[PDB]
């Protein structure tokens, strides 16, 4: 089998693709990296933070959490990069995320939690939903994490975090991610037959 | 905006948890540097002016030339001397301003970011801007731990200068 | 992002010239009554998952078609994240009285959250009126002074019932 | 078309198109490109703008979904999809007319007849059209909102 | 172990910048905590055993259903209490070392990152440990600012635990 | 991202037949003249950290609303930003007459620069009129002959005039 | 689309760097590719119609069993021979678009990219295309460097084929 | 990554009891000189770039085969690179010498710098000469006092020498 | 290290394909620019002692003050004088090692990657660069193409520069 190639997209201006000449202060993503060679407790606070990154704040039950990759990632069996993608490829993530979505939303949201950026286009959504439908998820997420963006930006050892919300002179930066790609929108919302309306006012 | 009250939120936040002793201990710590720190930046506040002349006059003392070449970046002519008067009134202003916020932020944020390429664009010696702060933090006259912190400032100035 | 101090400072730096005296007496009026803003802020923080617990635990006495089957609230898994999203309100809320400034309120939480609740289909009646009633108990349980000096938290009561009611607005 | 009865109220007195008239019959067409990229997102999104706003006509009407109701159980409430897809494609031909004339010609005079032989009442269907406004304006734009809903409120008062 | 200098190093590492003046006020703030919290902590040694016994004595009161059922959880035999009253000087000991750290550091590395699995697999209510610590807040018998944030580290044990 | 000859091809794909001799002649003058094209980019290259500064220059004299506190260039990292600004948008003109079409520069620049200056503030108009007279400043310094044989260079000033309006009515 | 003046702004794109004089050694060496290609071009276009005949006839010598064998994959009919002298001039014409545009890119992105699965699902031998190119790459009639250059891309096509 | 008193609270964690009473008062003793090391720390930060450069200085005046074409400091890269690694040995000196433990300065250089330099050929003889020097240069201005209050840095210049012959060492 | 041939092997490598005429119109045109660019390479090889002299001397005539001032940085002293003309020699050998390259990449590794921090560091103004490379450029006495992409070559240091 020939490889299709991924179809080509158009790039967008982000803050993200310019120099940054910028002093670090307060509003700047906290990087987490184990080539410090963490203690026990920096330990927990790196896969915090990389859960927090993929699942979201609300995604952090007791019954989510991946203790066999956390024991790997504290032997230094495997880099946070395959951390990474373990979480991203764990039952709890698909079921949640993946199961809730279309193959388009959820290209945006793997692009918005890995890459640490927004999608430049609606086509750039359309080039990932490709790669789901023939490699599966897994295959998608394996070739975010082995894309030239993702190693320039937080190699092997550091937890993706969003690149440059905020502008140095600005106290009101973009959306964060979370916010901004909640788990499922209306589409799957209205599946559900949830919320909306669910009381009948008064009897008079 | 690296402030001591900013960063323990961004610690907090970052970790995921309530505050604790930890920030509180940050807070009496932020409390008692103020409390002789916006006095002295009143004092600094009064004394401006004549701290910005001296300062230039000190800066064409030691650099001659800049007065003698023709150069729209030398300030030979007037309109040199208007722009280059004026971000010494910069700099003073944006050493008040990180002595009242409490840390090196506001100069961080408002100066150092682009000052490199802003340097090497417009062919300006930063050996200038590091003599006028060396005359800035000899002369500014206060005394004590304000004086302390206050030439720690100007020195983090001369030290991301150059 | 923003503190009282650089909230000042970027205000005097639009301005272009040096901070006023006038600003000096309030920010010193301010250093001085910041460790007062503080013992409300540690006595609220200490006492944060009790205060979660009975908000939701009157919310949801208070409105029981969130228990009920069918609900936003009535799966285990969403009743979790539902007390998740309620304290992570308060922290929120217990960071911006820390700085003493709404910015950092609004900037994790206030612009996002109300589309959030929208798309997901979450009431934002119930979770407003949760942040009013966990609100109004924070600042029941922070205004009783039982083990400590005699002082005046008015304006502070002030300052916290207003970030509760800037939360409790942007959610809607 | 805003042709055609423009003919008609003309037709009556006898008498040829005024040219007060005929500025309105001439900048229809040169709006006619502004009113068909609206009918396209009411084309585009059709299934969208039915089936979250058939829950919020049982949100404020669950009278329907009750059992011995005339639109009960998965099959019934479909016809409620089976139906007012109609008025979903009707509003989108009063919009590319210019006027309520496929309107009138489909779905209007005999709905006193059809649903009292279906056993509906029409206002139950009708709050629901009026919820169906308030979420067809989120698409639209703020110029747009006014002159695509002006062809939705000749719909509620028809059927009241 | 989340220390205030600890963590203001990890601040400047992750900013890849030298400390500041942050920093040091961070340090003035912490001697001043740890100028009382040093001799809070040599108090709490001194009143450890009699607290400890009050704690379990208190227990006991509230909870009496767990001195009379037979179960190996339970304090019912004396294995039960010895192993009680070690977990009990356990958390006190703790207390004191936070006190001793000036942060939340010991206890969450020590206590709290693993006790709602261990409460889960072994059946132990956290409310006991809850009213243990309520007691032990009510009687250690400090005054004032020493006090205080004693109170603010067994507070939040109580919010770590439930 | 179109060459000269993508875009014949593209065309000739598109109506699906071989290429036509007429475009043959065209693509081989294009061929003659592709060198003068890039002597004149070269001319252009080499001179660019001047144009963009005396672009500043000239634009900082002109309007000093932006140097003035408060301003959008006012602050130091602002004003470095904005000369990198100008900076990419000389260079993606430079790409552009280097393979002899807007395509680059339609790709790389212009669908979303407009919204990003809407959402930062940025005033279009200044950055517009900076692109202007750095275009005016680009090819007054390519025209002129100091060493290099003479020819004609009219269609390239067009080109070139014609990539640099392209660029400023983007930015709008 | 593999053509040298693009790839060469992409490399200076990607590098985030301005032209260099690499680029314009790349520039001078295509002008003189195109040089002779764009009339080379020219004479491929006149003596196609006849090439594309001669192509189909060879295939058909070599291979006689697809004019014979009953099948919709196979010319046998007269709709196959349509479709099929057809797919000759298709790849006639993207080796003219790939001597006007200086690079393999035209073909890469019209013919190669999906020829694989496309002879996979349709039964198609690529061997036909094989002959038929090789063919044309004998029965050209060009000369010199035009027709070496000719070759190389007919020899691609071979090799991407097989 | 531990202080003096987490130091002392993981000694005590091990042995399983509590704090010792001699530990205390050593720990007593260790926070009224705290702000002692405090003020040698500050006045060896503030200067930090006539550290490094001065130190660069005299090691490129002594060995001046690495400024030599061939050598391993000779191109313009290379040599910013060096600045920065001897830079980067003088912070976390300063960290170390801030938080009062070594363990911070081992960990964050000193395991893995060794096998860095032998891989790059980077000679560890240099750069060990050069933090000795930097580390001279370092007390050496750390102990003048000028404008200061008296105090003893003299337990401090025993720790800081420490400290940076703990580098030099670990170096090679 | 951005030399023609080596990026077209990059591109060839990162595609993951094999080469095409792309890369054989890059080579031809490489041939091109290297018949004249070796010996206009060894025409500056041999005018190069004199072009440095001259233009350490045109440095010291633009700018009177460096000879004048004490100080390390300056050419007041010999040593200075020293390194200083070393380093113009090391500019007009690394303008060479491009010549031969046929690209920027020999400058870019040598020279460029570090030289603002550099200047940065030893208060070395730049401008003092720019002043020797446009009298070098003024005063190399070439004629034709080698001249103006040996001009390219020194206008690229340039724009690095400032
Ligand atoms: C006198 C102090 C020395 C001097 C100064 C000089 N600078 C410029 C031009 C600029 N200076 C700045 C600097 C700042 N802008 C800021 O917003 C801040 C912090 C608040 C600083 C430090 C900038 C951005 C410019 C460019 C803007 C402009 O061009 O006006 C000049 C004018 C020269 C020029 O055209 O570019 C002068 C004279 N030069 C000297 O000779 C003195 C030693
Ligand atoms: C209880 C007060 C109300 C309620 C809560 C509720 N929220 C969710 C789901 C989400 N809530 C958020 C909100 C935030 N995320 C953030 O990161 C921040 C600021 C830092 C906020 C305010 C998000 C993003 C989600 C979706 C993703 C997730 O895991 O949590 C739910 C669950 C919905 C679901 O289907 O899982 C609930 C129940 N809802 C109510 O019923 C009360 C009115
Ligand atoms: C507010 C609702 C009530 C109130 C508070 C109040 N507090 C003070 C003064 C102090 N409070 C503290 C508390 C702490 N300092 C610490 O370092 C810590 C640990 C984090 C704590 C808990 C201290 C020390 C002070 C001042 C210094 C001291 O007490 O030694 C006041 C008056 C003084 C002031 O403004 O700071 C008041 C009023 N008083 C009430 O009546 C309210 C109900
Ligand atoms: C000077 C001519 C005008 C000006 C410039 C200006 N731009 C910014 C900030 C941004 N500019 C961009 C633009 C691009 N990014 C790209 O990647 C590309 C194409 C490859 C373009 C055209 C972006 C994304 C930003 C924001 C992120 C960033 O770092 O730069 C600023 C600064 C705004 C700020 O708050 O930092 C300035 C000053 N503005 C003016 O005042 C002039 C009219
Ligand atoms: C898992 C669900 C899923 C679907 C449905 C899907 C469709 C899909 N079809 C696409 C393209 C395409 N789809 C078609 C199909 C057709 N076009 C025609 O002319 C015919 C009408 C029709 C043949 C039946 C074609 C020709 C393209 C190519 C467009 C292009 O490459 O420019 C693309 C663009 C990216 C790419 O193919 O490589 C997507 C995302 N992708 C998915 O992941
Ligand atoms: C240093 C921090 C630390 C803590 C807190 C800790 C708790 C702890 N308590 C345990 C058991 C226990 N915990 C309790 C405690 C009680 N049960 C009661 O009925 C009383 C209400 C309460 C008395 C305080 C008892 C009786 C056991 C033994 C039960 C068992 O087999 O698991 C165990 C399992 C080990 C074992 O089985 O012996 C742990 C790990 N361990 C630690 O290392
Ligand atoms: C990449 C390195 C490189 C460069 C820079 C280069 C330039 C270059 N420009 C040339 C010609 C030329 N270049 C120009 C350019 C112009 N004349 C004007 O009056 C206009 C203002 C201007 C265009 C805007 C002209 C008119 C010629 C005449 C010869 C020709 O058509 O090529 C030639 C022909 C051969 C020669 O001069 O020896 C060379 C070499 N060749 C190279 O290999
Ligand atoms: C522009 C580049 C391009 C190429 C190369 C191309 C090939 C191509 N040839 C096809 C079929 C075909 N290809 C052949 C060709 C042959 N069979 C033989 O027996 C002969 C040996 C050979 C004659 C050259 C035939 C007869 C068909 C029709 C068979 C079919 O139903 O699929 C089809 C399927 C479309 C269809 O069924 O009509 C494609 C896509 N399409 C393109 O767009
Ligand atoms: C946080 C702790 C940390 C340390 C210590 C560290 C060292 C370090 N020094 C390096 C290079 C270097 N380090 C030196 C330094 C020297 N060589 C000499 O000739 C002198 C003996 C000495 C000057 C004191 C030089 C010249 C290089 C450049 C090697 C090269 O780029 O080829 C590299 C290779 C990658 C690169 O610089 O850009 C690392 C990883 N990196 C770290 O992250
Ligand atoms: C973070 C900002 C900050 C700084 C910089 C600071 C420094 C500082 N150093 C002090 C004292 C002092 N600092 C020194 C330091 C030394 N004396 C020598 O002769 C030695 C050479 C040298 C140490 C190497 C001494 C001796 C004292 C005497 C008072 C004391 O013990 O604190 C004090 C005591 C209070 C005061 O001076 O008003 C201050 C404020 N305080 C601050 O808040
Ligand atoms: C191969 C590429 C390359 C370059 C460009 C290079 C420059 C270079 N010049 C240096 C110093 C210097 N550079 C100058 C140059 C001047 N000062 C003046 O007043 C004159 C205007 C100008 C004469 C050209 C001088 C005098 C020094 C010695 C000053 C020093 O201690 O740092 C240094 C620091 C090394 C040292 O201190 O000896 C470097 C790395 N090194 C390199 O490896």
């Amino acid at each position: 089998m020939v490889p299709l190639p991924l179809l080509s997209y158009t790039t967008t201006s982000f803050n993200t693709r310019v120099a940054g000449y910028e002093v670090p202060g307060d509003e700047q993503p906290q990087i987490y990296t184990a080539e410090n060679m963490p203690s026990g407790s920096e330990w927990d606070t790196l896969i915090w933070a990389a859960y927090r990154q993929i699942f979201s704040e609300h995604q952090m039950l007791k019954s989510n959490r991946q203790t066999f990759l956390e024991s790997q990632l504290k032997f230094g069996q495997i880099t946070v990069r395959d951390f990474i993608g373990g979480l991203a490829t764990s039952a709890p993530f698909l079921e949640r995320n993946y199961q809730t979505n279309s193959n388009y939303r959820f290209a945006e949201m793997c692009v918005q939690r890995i890459l640490g950026r927004d999608v430049y286009n609606e086509r750039e959504k359309i080039a990932w939903s490709i790669v789901i439908a023939n490699k599966g998820p897994k295959g998608f997420i394996e070739e975010l994490l082995n894309s030239d963006e993702y190693l320039d930006n937080f190699g092997y050892d550091t937890v993706p975090y969003q690149r440059r919300r905020v502008l140095p002179q600005r106290n009101v930066g973009e959306t964060p991610f979370n916010l901004k790609t909640p788990r499922y929108n209306e589409y799957h919302r209205t599946q559900l037959g949830f919320p909306q309306v669910i009381w009948q006012t008064s009897v008079r | 905006m690296k402030t001591p009250l900013t960063e323990a939120v961004s610690i907090a936040d970052s970790q995921g948890r309530f505050l604790s002793s930890t920030e509180i201990q940050v807070a009496f710590g932020r409390f008692r540097q103020a409390k002789a720190g916006l006095e002295a930046a009143k004092a600094l506040t009064s004394k401006a002016d004549s701290l910005i002349s001296g300062a230039a006059q000190a800066v064409y003392n030691k650099f001659p030339y800049t007065t003698q070449m023709q150069g729209p970046n030398y300030a030979a002519d007037q309109r040199g001397k208007d722009k280059c008067a004026r971000d010494i009134g910069y700099y003073l202003r944006m050493v008040t301003y990180c002595l009242i916020a409490g840390g090196t932020g506001p100069m961080d944020e408002y100066l150092i970011a682009g000052i490199d390429e802003i340097n090497r664009t417009f062919e300006l010696s930063p050996s200038w801007y590091i003599e006028a702060l060396k005359y800035i933090k000899a002369n500014h006259g206060l005394s004590g731990d304000a004086a302390v912190e206050a030439n720690s400032y100007l020195d983090y100035a001369i030290n991301a200068l150059s | 992002m923003f503190d009282a101090f650089t909230k000042v400072v970027s205000q005097a730096d639009t301005r272009g010239e040096m901070l006023s005296t006038a600003q000096i007496d309030a920010l010193s009026q301010m250093v001085a009554e910041s460790n007062k803003r503080l013992d409300s802020v540690n006595r609220i923080t200490s006492n944060a998952s009790t205060i979660v617990s009975n908000a939701a635990r009157s919310l949801f006495a208070e409105q029981p078609q969130l228990i009920a089957p069918g609900g936003n609230a009535y799966t285990s898994r969403r009743m979790a994240a539902c007390l998740r999203d309620m304290e992570i309100i308060l922290r929120y809320v217990t960071y911006a009285v820390f700085a003493g400034d709404a910015s950092v309120l609004e900037d994790r939480c206030l612009n996002g959250l109300r589309e959030t609740y929208l798309a997901l289909g979450t009431p934002g009646s119930s979770v407003a009126v949760g942040v009013g009633k966990m609100k109004e108990a924070a600042l029941a349980i922070v205004n009783d002074p039982a083990g400590i000096t005699p002082g005046d938290c008015s304006a502070l009561a002030s300052e916290i019932a207003g970030y509760f009611d800037r939360a409790a607005a942007a959610v809607s | 078309s805003i042709v055609t009865k423009s003919i008609v109220n003309a037709d009556a007195e006898a008498r040829y198109l005024s040219p007060g008239e005929l500025d309105r019959i001439k900048s229809f067409v040169t709006s006619g490109e502004r009113r068909v990229r609206i009918a396209e997102t009411m084309t585009g999104a059709r299934e969208r703008i039915i089936k979250e706003a058939g829950n919020q006509l049982f949100q404020k009407r669950p009278d329907v979904v009750s059992p011995g109701g005339n639109a009960y159980g998965e099959e019934m409430t479909a016809t409620c999809l089976r139906d007012l897809d109609y008025y979903l494609r009707l509003i989108t031909y009063g919009i590319v007319a210019g006027d309520v004339t496929p309107i009138e010609e489909i779905g209007v005079v005999g709905v006193r007849e059809m649903y009292k032989s279906l056993g509906t009442p029409i206002e139950a269907v009708a709050e629901g059209v009026r919820a169906m406004k308030s979420v067809a304006t989120s698409l639209l734009s703020g110029e747009d909102a006014a002159e695509a809903g002006a062809y939705f409120d000749y719909l509620i008062g028809a059927m009241s």
